């Protein structure tokens, strides 16, 4: 009989598991427990390049100053970085405004300052996204090299509308 | 007599039939997490978008479950949880004490707020599994066709513990391909198909019948 705690019965399950290695399964040969494991320190794949600049007080003023945005301008006019905005930004800074969001309503967790007060290039986002100043985190993880340049058009557009 | 012989021979059948066709069905499965996770707090009071966590969904086919790295970029700041959402089931201590076991995880310490060197992965329990002939892939699923991420997947947002809502079993694959239509408008690739046969056939098409997604190489090759 089928509970609903523990998966149900099979008849004769001949291709089901795998022989093969599905990414985010459980293995035992592996160094770690993982599947995952690591790529070595300094290889570069095809259709990447690896950022150049170090972490923060000696690397942030260094990409401020002289660091620009590879796009053109077919591409910033196509409403893809709005998108980019709509997901993986409202839950702390402002939406149309700045700084009102979601969570400083709830009031969470404080300290998110607005746009108007800083002032930002549009190097100077870039690198911010990658690394985070001391209460963000590397979205490097979730958005990939040629959309963190469609957000950084957006967010001097709502600079400008301040 | 004969006539409720006649009736529990029908009702025999219909007892028979109804449990083989239940056998490879995993409907309401709900297996016990090593953390107590809340889709509801989360996606459903802080209005957390879908695509946070599960980021890879618009590009590759595993949506996968989120590293250890989305849970610190909002919990560095988030110690306690609240003093307004313990329930007549949970505590607030209960969720101190087991928010706690997401630092034990990454290595996180309260103290000095700096990281620690040992570090140990959430062995997570995963509630939706296909066999391994089938093809199905999240990216030209959800990014190309425009489909909302209710509409397989359930509710999700009121849940405090996951829940598998459907059924998968080939005949819901098949079923949601009958009555939906393919995007035409925006893109390019359909440009030589929909210009055609708007002059010759028809206005718009579906899609299984139709593209060709009913096909015994397409799906399990
Ligand atoms: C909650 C964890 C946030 C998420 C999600 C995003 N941002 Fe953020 N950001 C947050 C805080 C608390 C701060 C200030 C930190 C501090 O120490 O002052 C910021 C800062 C920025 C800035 C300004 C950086 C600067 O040098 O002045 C920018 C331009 C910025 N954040 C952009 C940004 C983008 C593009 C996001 C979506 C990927 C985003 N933030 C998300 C908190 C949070
Ligand atoms: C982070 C705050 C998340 C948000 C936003 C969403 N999900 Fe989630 N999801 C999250 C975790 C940590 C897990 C692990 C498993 C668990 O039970 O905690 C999941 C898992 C799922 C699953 C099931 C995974 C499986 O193996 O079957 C589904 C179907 C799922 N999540 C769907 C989903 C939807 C539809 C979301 C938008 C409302 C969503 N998730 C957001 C964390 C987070
Ligand atoms: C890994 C899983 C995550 C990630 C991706 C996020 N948080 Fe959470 N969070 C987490 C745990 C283990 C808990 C406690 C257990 C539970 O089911 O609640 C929480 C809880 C919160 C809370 C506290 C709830 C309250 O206020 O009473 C908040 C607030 C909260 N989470 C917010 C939050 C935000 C803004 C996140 C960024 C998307 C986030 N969480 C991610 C662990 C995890
Ligand atoms: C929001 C993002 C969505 C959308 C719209 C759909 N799913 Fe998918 N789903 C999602 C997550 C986070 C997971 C867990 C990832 C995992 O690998 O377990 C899943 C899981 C599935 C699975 C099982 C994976 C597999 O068999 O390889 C299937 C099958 C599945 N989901 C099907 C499916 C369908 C038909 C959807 C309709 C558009 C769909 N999902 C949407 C998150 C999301
Ligand atoms: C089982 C897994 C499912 C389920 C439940 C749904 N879909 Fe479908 N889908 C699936 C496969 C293996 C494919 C590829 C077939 C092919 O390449 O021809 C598709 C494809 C589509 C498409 C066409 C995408 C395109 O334009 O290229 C559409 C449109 C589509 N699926 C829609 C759709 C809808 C509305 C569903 C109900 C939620 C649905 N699918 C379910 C596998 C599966
Ligand atoms: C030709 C006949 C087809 C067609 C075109 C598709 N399927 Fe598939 N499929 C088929 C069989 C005989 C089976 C069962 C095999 C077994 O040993 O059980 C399946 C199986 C699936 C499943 C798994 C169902 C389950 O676990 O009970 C899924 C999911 C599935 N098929 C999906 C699927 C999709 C998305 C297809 C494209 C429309 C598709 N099938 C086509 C035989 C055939």
């Amino acid at each position: 009989c089928h509970n609903n705690s523990a998966p149900n019965y099979q008849y004769f399950p001949n291709m089901y598991e795998s022989v093969a290695y599905e990414p985010y399964t459980e293995a035992k040969i592996f160094k770690g427990g993982k599947e995952g494991q690591l790529p070595v320190e300094g290889t570069i794949n095809r259709g990447f390049e690896p950022y150049e600049y170090e972490n923060s007080t000696a690397g942030y003023e260094l990409a401020k100053a002289n660091l620009k945005s590879p796009l053109t301008e077919e591409e910033k006019n196509s409403g893809k970085g709005k998108e980019l905005f709509e997901i993986y930004c409202i839950s702390c800074h402002g939406a149309a405004g700045n700084g009102k969001g979601k969570l400083v309503e709830r009031e969470k967790f404080l300290g998110v300052p607005s746009y108007k007060d800083r002032e930002i290039t549009e190097g100077s986002i870039f690198h911010v996204e990658t690394y985070g100043l001391n209460a963000m985190g590397s979205h490097a993880n979730q958005l990939s090299a040629h959309e963190r340049w469609l957000v950084a058009d957006y967010v001097l557009k709502l600079k400008s509308q301040l | 007599v004969l006539v409720t012989s006649i009736f529990l021979l029908l009702a025999s059948g219909y007892f028979v039939y109804g449990y083989l066709m239940q056998v490879g069905v995993d409907q309401n499965y709900e297996p016990i997490q090593p953390i107590h996770y809340s889709h509801k707090i989360h996606a459903g009071d802080n209005e957390i978008n879908c695509k946070y966590c599960h980021s890879a969904a618009r590009v590759s086919k595993t949506a996968g479950i989120p590293s250890l790295n989305v849970c610190m970029n909002c919990h560095k700041n988030i110690s306690e949880v609240a003093e307004t959402t313990a329930t007549a089931e949970y505590s607030k201590a209960f969720y101190d004490a087991q928010i706690q076991k997401l630092y034990d995880a990454v290595g996180w310490d309260k103290t000095k707020q700096a990281y620690t060197g040992k570090t140990q992965p959430v062995k997570w329990v995963r509630i939706h599994n296909l066999p391994d002939f089938v093809y199905f892939n999240h990216s030209q699923h959800v990014s190309v066709a425009g489909v909302e991420c209710q509409t397989c997947h359930g509710p999700v947002q009121e849940f405090e513990i996951m829940k598998q809502y459907s059924k998968l079993t080939m005949g819901w694959c098949v079923d949601c391909h009958r009555k939906t239509d393919v995007k035409m408008e925006g893109n390019a690739y359909y440009e030589k198909i929909h210009a055609e046969l708007s002059k010759k056939y028809g206005v718009e098409k579906l899609t299984a019948a139709q593209m060709g997604g009913l096909e015994c190489g397409k799906c399990h090759y």
